[PDB]
């Protein structure tokens, strides 16, 4: 185990600008948890390299070394996005990339943390209450806990429900359909900001489009005029596979595990077109 | 004559307003004299909780901390109702006095301590206190019986017809019942529209059912089989025509009679010519190619689908008739509700008009109310001493306008013939001379009525100006921090 | 590979996902659960051995990471020893691999920090430059107001003072005079923070709510705000580089929590600041170590323990 | 009253309270059993009580009874679909997703509203989909659970925040000079000759400054405006000084009626001898 | 004196001969601040109303005395008033005269016989309408809750709903934006009506599809009618005799000849040159009576031989005609929809920045005055889709252990509400077009030190000239307050 780590310690030693680039990409990509573009990368990295008394490197070797480095140190990889118009998992050839871990997922461990958060739920907001100056617990997070925000897990849950409702819409949902769904979930359409979000649903979906979690569709017709539909984003395509959403609905079902048979193909049919695999 | 169930005594211990306090009151009228250093009064603030109503309804404060003295474990409350007169519930065992003990807990629930003269306990749950309070006709979920100074002063200082109409409708329950009835209508037409959707569903199920009442194929299949049986039966007719000719004559009967034996053929008579039967055979043989091919599967599975579809339609239309009678029940109940609401509207307006006129004649004035539905406004004209005809209230003086607003308040409360209420800190907007002359209606009406009782906490020295000898005035005092 | 260093991967992502904050025993139980996916568990092992190998694994990842310019740093927990576990239920549900839910020693912590102020990689994490300057001003306001010059017998007794008095009486029982007239506190003036000059009130209140829920600060159960474990372990010498506060015998552990008695008198005046900001300061656990151990008398050329007993809130 | 005997209204109110109590449970039975027969009988239960008190105008029971109508109506509307539309197929369909992601039940009913959801009520599984139409609100479900499920198995991506790095790179002065250890009246600074629109500056301002309350001077032998100065607390905070400020009401009050444009100004100038404005 | 420092409409001089309970009256005034804090006992309570009748204010609205005629005390009936005003042309919109007078000379008096008060302009009589104009153009409105304050007025203010307060404030700043608001509210109701119209269009489209299905039904009905016409029955019946001739043992058959006479004119103009065309291909094709027997109603039984429903077809046709007319209408109603939405977008876009930055500026002054006070508070705007319930809220915090909360009568005492309301009023003092502001009796139940911050904020801001005039009335007073050269005092 020490050998591969020393290999990182070596290659980074001959390549200090590799340390620079990996640190910068990690910090920036995790700053706003958003996509990173090729032009910005090749501009800033090239400026830094020219500053560090070295010319433009061979990006194939550099890309392979970065993948090895961040996979060994953190287990992350700078995955790319399939091209929008060609509807591939190409290598050092795409134009937009996003960090993603490669850790194996045990079917027992993360259950504990999700349950701990779902239990922190019970006492913090008893009968709809909310934490803050009202709650005597100055450190509502109890000086440490696994909630880690008390502010964005709600956003993640809204994102997940949006993703799944789009999923069963066979990757095709209209603007009014999602409004009706959100209304029957509990999100109001009157425009009042959700207290824990401080943001409105339309703002949230447009931000997701900016984050590209969802793809908007533009169409104009004589009989209907302006109308909008949405499509799953390539970020989700590279982020959710059949197995991942299968495990999502596996947690959803709750019932016996033995009935997992005949569910995989039904789940696949439930959405249909998401990507070319 | 007076019925039973009038508040008698209250003792306040470790309570927010007074850490240690006592009070005894009468049956007709009670003037409670003491200034309070907050927006909530002394005993009314206690009385609302004492009668079993949570602080959520009154909304003086939505808290479980600041309604109690800091640190102490309890705001102990003991409250007494008299039960000696007639009209009560089982005075024999429940006692001639009804005693309820209660604590406002910082970290505890409603510790039921409803007691009586005996000091024992027979019930310690929520439903029994509800039953006993309902027996005495005490309103349970309307703060109008707990008139707070804020709403009273907001209504009494109004000078707009629509605002007065809204206040009156909000007075007892009128707004709530009316909006509930309109929401009943909303659920009704929502039922109508989603049942139009269900009607489209049942139309699809009917189109399936008309094919299953594929249906027309079943009769055709039976028709063709009989044709073959009779056609073959006709084919043996010419064989009757009998140096050797006994070959294969009677063999036709047995093999052909498999589908329909001979014993039934003679029971259904048809012509006896062949060529027309041949043309009929061709017709059916080319009709099957349409009947069983345009929409058709395995004949046995087709019959199974026929049965399944018809049973499904039968159960679906049985449930559709169930929702039909559900709509019929909802609609006839809503029409009976319209009848009852029309009766209640006319009766309540009529009673309010009588109470307003009686209060005015106590003042020696006269007038009448008028509710107009088109603009949702309440136009009222008042007759002055020498006007000879009622004029719009907006033309009256400020003090007379305030008196008319007070009369409207009392006429809005009267419809519900309860037994007890409590009032506090009525706004000083009633000027001193008015407070002594025109506000005498409080004393007059609340002492005249023996069928009902009221509690009043005054923000000023009512007793100093009051003439105690005015046939039924009694007053008490408290601390003054 | 995917077994040995995989545990390091899992614990690192678990700690960071919590914003680089984890109680030592919380990490202990987290890696106990991680061990389920490993070969097998061993219940009979010594309790101290589990924490020792925890620290050894942390050191291994630390040596792995240091040449990459990142580290995991230990801190003496700011609240006195056993008081930490009483914050909340040990396990909120008693679902666990081993029923032996007992973790005696709980006053050590772990924190993820690299030592870099040039930081020429990062512009900002989640907040705009004006907001960056605003939180800088907030940190400065909290720290600059930490010392105080006038106080009365407030005797605020919510969290720390009664427990430290309990420890004192455990060492030996007097429990009478320690209630002094002078206090110190870094959780100061929550209202004063709201009085900013260039950002309206509503958005600064929202930003404060974000900072609190972001686990970047802590709030007193009374309500006052101040810097928390998350940043003191990070800011380190930067706070000292401009206003150089001191530490005790211990290693780089700023003594924001500890004994704050000593009378108005002072010591070698390397700086004009008194308030024991230049010498004579010991952490909450170090104070417990002292009176139960050798060196009974205070080392400021001689002082009484009875007059001592004044703490920082 | 003999007509509309209160016993009838009390009994019908008890019956309707029982109806509300049984509805509070029968909602679950209607959602679980897959039929609405319970509410259909509740229709007759409502109707009997409603008809038993016709011809009376005690109206306090109508609002609560409307609750029965709304509940029955909505249950019927949602049950019409839920009675198996495909009488053999238990699908994994659109409504399955929405109802399932909302099924989580461990706290917001088990331990929130003093209720417990029974476990016992592949084709038959379609009947358990109807227990999730009550929310009517946003804050009553476990969004923390669904949010936590994400970022654990789904996102499989880094999440944390980096170090703090980017952060690391007139008459007041006259009173003062007068002093609190003396007594000079107000007339020394209002006697500019016949400045009749300037003298009243001080009389109406310094009439009874004795009200401050450091000492309680006896009743003035003259009663006309007077002024004196003393030194008191100079704290800056406003809230902390309320008790002390209200304390100073202790000074006694005696009111003589004289308040005019004074009987002649000549007797004023000739006891403090100035004729120019020392003030600003 | 100054042409700019003394604001237009600002009160310069008052000379009320024998007017008040304090019957003699003549006052001195200054641009920035003039407080009239009087003593106790023989104090100030009856002087609050001295400024009402100058504007022709009705005492019934303030109720210090039961009626206006009670103003005229015994022994005084001739109490001539003399009031003068200044007008810089910044906001001039003058009445009865040009913006040229250096100082308008106004005198008035209310006679006992007349409810209206007699008025004189340069010794020329006028009526209440002229003073109402004076209220209008100078924007000095006593009845306006946004300009004049009092303890009971503060209490009324503290309870008004957010929408009402927003509307009143915007009216106080500008009324053209209220014209924008109510016109766009009318367009929002129109938006609802046209969304219902679009729903009706969808209903008409689904009915169009239903009518297309009924049109297919009409087509098949025409088909089975044609089959009924495919008639041939009268033709084949005559073919019997053809094979008969290969004459009395086969008699019955020529009966057709007895009926030919009318038949040969019966179907003429129907198939007159097709009856023999039937033979023209019968000779070339062996058709038979069996074929027509097949073509009998049995053939149309496939479509259920539907009861010759041509009337259904005709009503379908008329319904489709009216529906085609509706489709001829939908273009213009549609373009109306998009035009209304476009004007909604335009008015929204042009109105957003001004209201947004106005509320932002008032909230900025709110923050400044709360910085000065020491407490914390904010003013917030809420912008749902519907313009009808856009709301502004007041947020204030006093305790350091409670969150910043909406101003309400439940979470705080009356004193906190009064302080919040008065500070929010003085926040509007820098923008409201009125020349002067007033407040009184706010100390009845709310301590006095909170007023020091207001006083010093008014003064030190008045140090930068061009500020508005201000008068304050306080039941009591205390030492240690802020003092300045502008500390003007009168009687």
């Amino acid at each position: 185990d020490l050998t591969e780590d020393l290999a990182v310690a070596k290659i980074v030693k001959e390549n200090p600008v590799a340390r620079k680039m990996v640190r910068y990409i990690l910090s920036r990509g995790e700053s706003q948890n958003s996509i990173i573009t090729r032009n910005k990368l090749q501009s800033v990295i090239h400026e830094a390299a020219r500053e560090e008394n070295i010319a433009k490197p061979s990006f194939s070797k550099m890309f392979m070394d970065i993948n090895a480095i961040l996979y060994n140190v953190y287990g992350f990889e700078l995955q790319g996005l399939p091209s929008k118009n060609n509807m591939e998992p190409l290598g050092h050839r795409a134009q937009k990339f996003i960090l993603l871990n490669n850790v194996p997922h045990s079917k027992n461990f993360d259950d504990f943390k999700i349950l701990q958060s779902a239990h922190t739920y019970e006492e913090l907001i008893v009968t709809g209450e909310y934490i803050g100056d009202d709650i005597a617990s100055g450190t509502s997070n109890t000086l440490e806990s696994k909630l880690s925000t008390d502010r964005d897990l709600v956003y993640k849950g809204v994102l997940s429900v949006i993703l799944c409702i789009v999923f069963f819409s066979k990757n095709n949902i209209l603007h009014q359909e999602l409004i009706k769904f959100l209304e029957t979930f509990g999100i109001p359409s009157d425009g009042s900001k959700i207290a824990i979000l401080n943001i409105t649903i339309e703002d949230l979906i447009k931000s997701l489009e900016k984050r590209e979690y969802i793809v908007r569709l533009e169409e104009k017709s004589d009989t209907d005029g302006e109308v909008i539909s949405y499509r799953i984003g390539r970020r989700t395509q590279a982020e959710l596979g059949l197995e991942s959403l299968e495990k999502l609905v596996q947690e959803i079902m709750g019932l016996e595990k033995e009935q997992t048979k005949s569910l995989h193909d039904d789940i696949i049919k439930s959405i249909g077109d998401s990507y070319s695999i | 004559e007076s019925p039973s169930g009038y508040i008698k005594k209250v003792i306040l211990r470790n309570f927010m307003c007074h850490e240690h306090f006592e009070l005894e009151l009468g049956s007709r009228l009670n003037f409670i004299v003491g200034n309070n250093g907050s927006g909530k009064s002394a005993i009314l603030t206690a009385i609302t909780i004492g009668l079993g109503a949570k602080a959520s309804e009154t909304n003086r404060g939505s808290s479980l901390k600041d309604l109690i003295r800091e640190g102490c474990y309890s705001a102990k409350i003991i409250l007494h109702l008299d039960n000696s007169k007639y009209g009560a519930y089982q005075q024999g065992i429940f006692g001639n006095e009804i005693i309820v003990e209660r604590i406002i807990k910082r970290d505890g629930p409603a510790s039921f301590s409803l007691r009586s003269e005996n000091g024992k306990e027979i019930s310690n749950k929520k439903k029994d206190i509800q039953t006993v309070v309902d027996y005495f006709s005490v309103p349970v979920s309307n703060p109008m019986c707990f008139l707070s100074q804020d709403a009273a002063r907001s209504f009494l200082t109004a000078s707009t017809s629509q605002d007065k109409y809204s206040h009156f409708m909000k007075g007892t329950l009128l707004q709530e019942i009316t909006e509930n009835l309109l929401y009943a209508s909303a659920i009704h037409d929502s039922a109508q529209e989603n049942m139009a959707l269900h009607l489209e569903n049942l139309k699809s199920l009917k189109a399936e059912y008309e094919d299953a009442k594929l249906n027309q194929t079943s009769d055709l299949n039976e028709r063709k089989m009989l044709l073959q049986a009779k056609s073959l039966w006709i084919d043996v007719a010419h064989n009757t025509d009998a140096a050797a000719l006994k070959e294969g004559i009677q063999r036709q009967i047995q093999n052909a009679c498999a589908f329909c034996s001979k014993e039934r053929i003679e029971n259904v008579d048809l012509p006896d010519t062949q060529e027309e039967i041949k043309r009929e055979l061709d017709k059916v043989s080319r009709m099957i190619q349409k009947a069983e091919k345009s929409l058709g599967l395995s004949q046995e599975e087709v019959i199974a689908l026929f049965e399944k579809c018809r049973n499904k339609y039968k159960e679906g239309q049985k449930k559709y008739m169930e929702i039909d009678e559900a709509l019929n029940r909802l609609h006839n109940s809503l029409k009976a509700r319209d009848q009852n609401y029309k009766n209640a509207e006319k009766g309540t307006c009529f009673d309010a008009d009588m109470d307003f006129r009686a209060s005015l004649k106590v003042r020696k004035f006269s007038g009448n109310l008028s509710f107009i539905k088109d603009t949702k406004s309440l136009e009222i004209y008042i007759l002055t001493t020498n006007d000879e005809k009622a004029r719009n209230v907006d033309t009256l003086s400020g003090g007379e306008k305030s008196f008319s607003q007070m009369a409207l308040l009392l006429a809005t409360w009267k419809p519900m013939r309860s037994r007890i209420i409590a009032l506090d800190e009525f706004d000083v907007f009633m000027d001193q001379v008015n407070r002594k002359i025109g506000t005498t209606l409080i004393v007059k009406k609340l002492k005249d009525i023996a069928r009902t009782q009221t509690i009043i906490i005054t923000p000023q020295d009512i007793g100093k100006i009051a003439d105690i000898d005015s046939s039924g005035v009694s007053i008490h005092r408290m601390r003054d921090p | 590979p995917v077994t040995g260093d995989a545990t390091a991967k899992y614990l690192l992502q678990y700690i960071l996902s919590a914003r680089g904050i984890c109680h030592e025993n919380a990490l202990i139980l987290a890696l106990m659960r991680l061990e389920t996916d490993a070969s097998t568990l061993n219940t009979e092992w010594s309790i101290q051995q589990w924490v020792d190998k925890l620290n050894d694994y942390i050191n291994a990842i630390n040596v792995k990471l240091n040449l990459l310019g990142y580290k995991i740093i230990r801190i003496n927990h700011g609240i006195g020893r056993n008081a930490v576990t009483l914050k909340a239920k040990q396990n909120f549900e008693d679902y666990a691999v081993l029923q032996s839910i007992v973790l005696p020693e709980s006053n050590r912590f772990f924190v993820y920090v690299n030592l870099a102020s040039t930081e020429e990689t990062k512009l900002a994490t989640r907040f705009n430059q004006n907001e960056i300057e605003f939180m800088k001003w907030a940190i400065e306001q909290f720290m600059i107001s930490g010392e105080t010059i006038v106080e009365g017998p407030a005797l605020e007794t919510s969290i720390i003072v009664k427990e430290v008095n309990r420890i004192l009486v455990a060492a030996t029982g007097d429990s009478n005079l320690a209630k002094w007239r002078k206090f110190s506190t870094f959780t100061v003036g929550s209202t004063n923070l709201f009085q900013f000059q260039e950002l309206t009130a509503t958005d600064i209140e929202d930003l404060l709510l974000r900072l609190c829920e972001l686990k970047w600060f802590y709030r007193t159960q009374e309500g006052k705000f101040g810097i928390d474990l998350r940043c003191i372990a990070e800011l380190e010498e930067y706070l000292t580089s401009m206003y150089n506060l001191n530490t005790c015998q211990n290693c780089h552990k700023l003594a924001i929590q500890g004994v704050r008695c000593g009378n108005e008198s002072c010591r070698e005046e390397n700086e004009e600041t008194g308030e024991n900001s230049l010498s004579q300061i010991w952490h909450v656990d170090c104070f417990k170590h002292y009176i139960t151990h050798v060196s009974k008398n205070c080392d400021r050329c001689g002082s009484s323990l009875i007059t001592e007993g004044v703490y920082v809130i | 009253s003999k007509d509309g005997d209160p016993q009838l209204e009390f009994k019908v109110l008890q019956g309707y309270r029982d109806l509300e109590s049984e509805m509070h449970k029968g909602r679950a039975q209607v959602t679980r059993t897959g039929d609405i027969g319970v509410a259909m009988d509740n229709l007759n239960a409502v109707d009997s009580l409603f008809n038993k008190v016709i011809g009376i105008k005690n109206n306090g029971l109508f609002a609560h009874d409307a609750r029965a109508m709304v509940s029955i109506s909505e249950l019927a509307q949602i049950s019409v679909r839920n009675l198996k539309f495909d009488d053999s197929r238990s699908m994994v369909n659109l409504e399955n997703i929405v109802n399932s992601l909302k099924r989580y039940m461990l706290k917001e009913h088990f331990k929130l509203n003093n209720i417990a959801e029974n476990r016992n009520d592949t084709s038959m599984r379609h009947s358990y989909l109807q227990q999730f139409s009550h929310y009517n609100e946003f804050s009553q479900f476990n969004w923390f659970r669904i949010g936590a499920l994400y970022n654990t198995i789904s996102k499989n991506a880094p999440i944390t925040d980096h170090l703090m790095g980017p952060l690391s790179i007139c008459f007041k002065k006259l009173s003062k000079k007068l002093g609190p250890e003396g007594s000079i009246n107000l007339f020394k600074f209002i006697i500019d000759p016949n400045s009749f629109s300037r003298s009243i500056e001080n009389l109406f301002y310094t009439s009874f400054l004795i009200k401050e309350g450091k000492l309680l001077m006896e009743h003035d032998e003259e009663g006309l405006p007077t002024i004196k100065i003393k030194q008191s607390i100079s704290h800056t905070d406003s809230r902390s000084k309320e008790i002390e400020r209200q304390r100073r009401r202790a000074a006694h009050q005696n009111h003589i009626i004289f308040q005019m444009d004074m009987p002649t100004w000549r007797k004023l100038i000739k006891k403090y001898n100035i004729t120019s404005p020392f003030l600003d | 004196p100054d042409l700019s420092s003394f604001q237009p409409g600002s009160i310069i001089k008052i000379r009320l001969q024998d007017f008040v309970t304090y019957t003699l009256t003549e006052f001195n005034l200054s641009p920035s601040l003039n407080m009239i804090i009087g003593p106790n006992g023989s104090g100030k309570s009856t002087f609050v109303c001295a400024v009402c009748l100058g504007l022709a204010g009705k005492p019934e609205y303030i109720g210090r005395s039961k009626k206006v005629e009670d103003f005229i005390k015994n022994g005084q009936d001739v109490s001539k008033i003399e009031i003068t005003l200044k007008n810089s042309p910044n906001v001039t919109d003058i009445e009865y005269i040009d913006a040229r007078d250096e100082t308008i000379k106004i005198t008035r008096i209310i006679t006992r016989s007349k409810r209206r008060s007699d008025y004189l302009i340069n010794d020329y009589q006028v009526s209440e309408s002229v003073v109402k104009t004076l209220v209008a153009q100078l924007n000095i409105q006593l009845d306006n809750l946004c300009q004049f304050l009092s303890q009971e007025r503060v209490e009324e203010f503290a309870r008004l709903k957010s929408v009402k307060l927003l509307v009143e404030t915007i009216r106080s700043i500008d009324a053209s934006l209220l014209d924008v608001l109510d016109e766009l509210r009318e367009l929002q109701g129109n938006e609802q009506s046209l969304q219902k119209d679009l729903d009706f269009k969808k209903a008409k489209i689904v009915h169009l599809r239903q009518e297309s299905d009924k049109l297919r039904k009409s087509v098949e009905s025409l088909r089975d009618f044609q089959n009924k016409k495919g008639q041939l029955l009268p033709y084949v019946k005559v073919k019997d005799h053809k094979e008969k001739l290969n004459v009395k043992e086969m008699r019955d058959t020529p009966e057709f000849q007895s009926w030919m006479r009318e038949i040969r004119s019966y179907d003429q103009d129907t198939k007159e040159k097709l009856n023999k065309v039937a033979e023209k291909y019968e000779e070339e094709g062996n058709f038979n009576l069996s074929f027509v027997q097949d073509v009998l109603d049995k053939l149309e039984s496939e479509i259920a031989m539907v009861n010759h429903d041509e009337s259904a077809v005709t009503i379908l046709d008329q319904v489709t005609a009216e529906l085609r007319e509706l489709e001829h209408t939908v273009p213009q109603q549609s373009k109306d929809l998009e035009t209304i939405k476009a004007k909604l977008k335009e008015d929204h876009a042009v109105l957003e920045p001004k209201l947004d930055d106005i509320v932002s500026k008032i909230s900025a002054r709110f923050a400044r005055l709360f910085n000065n006070v020491g407490s914390a508070g904010a003013v917030r705007l809420e912008k749902p889709k519907d313009y009808a319930e856009w709301k502004i809220e007041i947020m204030v915090k006093f305790r350091d252990n409670a969150p910043l909360k909406k101003l309400d009568s439940h979470t705080q005492s009356g004193g906190e509400r009064a302080v919040s309301t008065v500070l929010y009023m003085i926040a509007l003092q820098e923008f409201t077009s009125a020349p002067f502001r007033v407040v009184d009796e706010i100390n009845q139940g709310m301590d006095s030190r909170n007023e020091r911050i207001v006083h010093k904020a008014m003064v030190e801001n008045a140090c930068a000239e061009n500020t508005s005039q201000y008068f304050l009335i306080t039941p009591k007073l205390l030492t240690g307050l802020h003092y300045h050269e502008k500390m003007r005092i009168h009687c």
